């Protein structure tokens, strides 16, 4: 009756390390885990990336936070695929998705 | 104290940069010492660790050095503590005042 | 990922002192602890 | 106990006792350490001159 | 059955025994041979002729 | 009669920092541990001045000053937030720790 | 941290024998499991008990079924507790719901 | 290169790398040139 398909969880995709690093954040909503994030060009702080702003694009959070969350951790380096990211909305265009992180040590395949 | 054994606790811990004492100012439990706890501790999530198959462990050493032109290794230690309890009404704590 | 453990402690196991006579108020002489030891043990679900 | 069961009337069947489970899962901890190598340049406080 | 002993001695060079497909030795297995708990040799992973290498 | 004794632990995580060398610009004496920018118009090395965002290229790993043409500087790790000094001109603490988003280095 | 507890589902009240009788159904909605129904009063079908008529509730669904059912077996004897039987909210009055199955081989107990 | 072994059928290598979220990997190398020497000899007809 009720068919589930197990599957395993890898969001990397390639050998290269993944560091995580620590930084203030000014997250507006419930964050699920592993989400973009960019920095505000005006407050200086952490937010969602927008899928708009292009390189505003940082990095990948880590660990799922909300707004009380003052700490945020993300990872800096490595390569994740397209598939195993919860993007948001507003980024509708998927080499824009692909080349956002572009420039850092964070990568797509 | 007739048949209740009577004991004094003052264990501190170091929080961020000071200490404290385990108990606030005025605490009293009754307790019974029969009463059977849980030291359970979960599954090594290391792969390293379950290359040799050391899933349920207490602690687990760890040690390693970064390759490259930086030298400098490590210090690790992994463990799941579940500290658990058979039955929660076995105690009563109260905060005196 | 902040996580909880809640055992099911019933709400009269956590019993404060609560109230305007709690120790302090009582008289040091004359007042006693054994009726409040006897008052707090005898809800604990077995021989403490 | 036995309230008041009488003898001209079938009464009622006592439900059975039913326990309860919890689950407390998860569990972690990991204190890692450095050491820098390069630290052992200067003189420990111990190691008398 | 020409023989009325049927047994017959072959040594075999130590680069014949190996780890198979050149795989990572684990806690039990080293170099192609069994270790059991108690450190007694169980097995071994032998290979055919390598001549010619191909 | 007290000269403490602190363990020096410039490092503040495990990811590994490594170095790189690049012609440098230096108007004076810079120590190590030293923010740097990438210069906007020369495309010389100087050090971070604390007022632009997201400028800081690195972080300087042997003090150097005018003379020295180039310079060694590290080009990814993490770093506590206390032992890198910091230009007198940045402020709040926010921006100081969001400074190098976006690159290999990081501090906590 | 849920609690999802462990209850013995005794829906049968007292030793009284429980009957099971077979009729056409005419639900309108899909029927979960121990749903009061009463007669049309048009096609002398079975609907789901509505709960503000007083009285007319014929039987009670042992199986769940659905309108796509054409007929359906309901209890016509035995005694059932309260809680056990879902009911319908338009019913308030707790001594009528109580003896909505009066003068029937259905008791609430 | 460094174990001289590189002329072989397959090469099996299984690690773990270090750091934190330290992941096992393997990998397994090979280079097939599979040929021919006698093309002609084969002949190959595409029905229809």
């Amino acid at each position: 009756t009720s068919k589930e398909t197990f599957t395993h969880y890898q969001p990397q995709g390639n050998s290269d390390p993944a560091h995580t690093a620590t930084a203030p954040g000014g997250l507006s909503a419930k964050a699920p885990a592993m989400t973009p994030l960019m920095l505000d060009t005006s407050s200086r702080k952490l937010v969602a990336w927008d899928g708009t702003t292009d390189g505003a694009a940082v990095g990948i959070l880590a660990v799922a936070a909300d707004q009380t969350s003052t700490t945020l951790t993300f990872y800096k380096s490595g390569t994740f695929r397209y598939e195993d990211v919860l993007w948001p909305e507003a980024a509708s265009d998927e080499t824009k998705k692909r080349t956002a992180f572009a420039g850092t040590a964070i990568s797509i395949v | 104290y007739g048949d209740v054994a009577i004991v004094v606790y003052s264990g501190q811990y170091v929080e961020n940069g000071v200490k404290k004492n385990f108990l606030p100012d005025n605490t009293m439990v009754l307790g019974n010492t029969q009463a059977r706890g849980l030291r359970t501790y979960g599954c090594i999530q290391d792969a390293d660790a379950q290359r040799e198959g050391i899933n349920a462990s207490a602690r687990y050493p760890k040690n390693w050095v970064t390759t490259g032109d930086p030298a400098r290794e490590f210090t690790m230690i992994q463990s799941a503590p579940l500290m658990l309890l058979a039955d929660p009404d076995e105690f009563v704590s109260v905060q005196l005042a | 990922d902040p996580v909880e453990v809640d055992m099911g402690r019933s709400e009269e196991n956590n019993i404060t002192q609560s109230g305007g006579t709690e120790w302090s108020k009582r008289d040091k002489s004359t007042y006693d602890p054994t009726d409040d030891i006897e008052a707090y043990a005898l809800n604990a679900s077995g021989v403490v | 106990m036995a309230l008041y069961v009488s003898p001209i009337v079938s009464g009622e069947v006592i439900r059975s006792r039913g326990g309860s489970t919890s689950e407390f899962t998860p569990g972690y901890v990991k204190p890692k350490h450095e050491v820098n190598p390069q630290m052992t340049l200067r003189r420990l406080p111990d190691e008398d001159p | 059955s020409s023989r009325l002993f049927r047994t017959q001695f072959r040594m075999v060079s130590p680069k014949r025994i190996s780890n198979p497909n050149n795989t990572g030795d684990s806690r039990n297995c080293r170099a192609g041979v069994q270790i059991n708990d108690s450190g007694a040799a169980l097995g071994y992973y032998v290979s055919e002729d390598g001549y010619p290498g191909w």
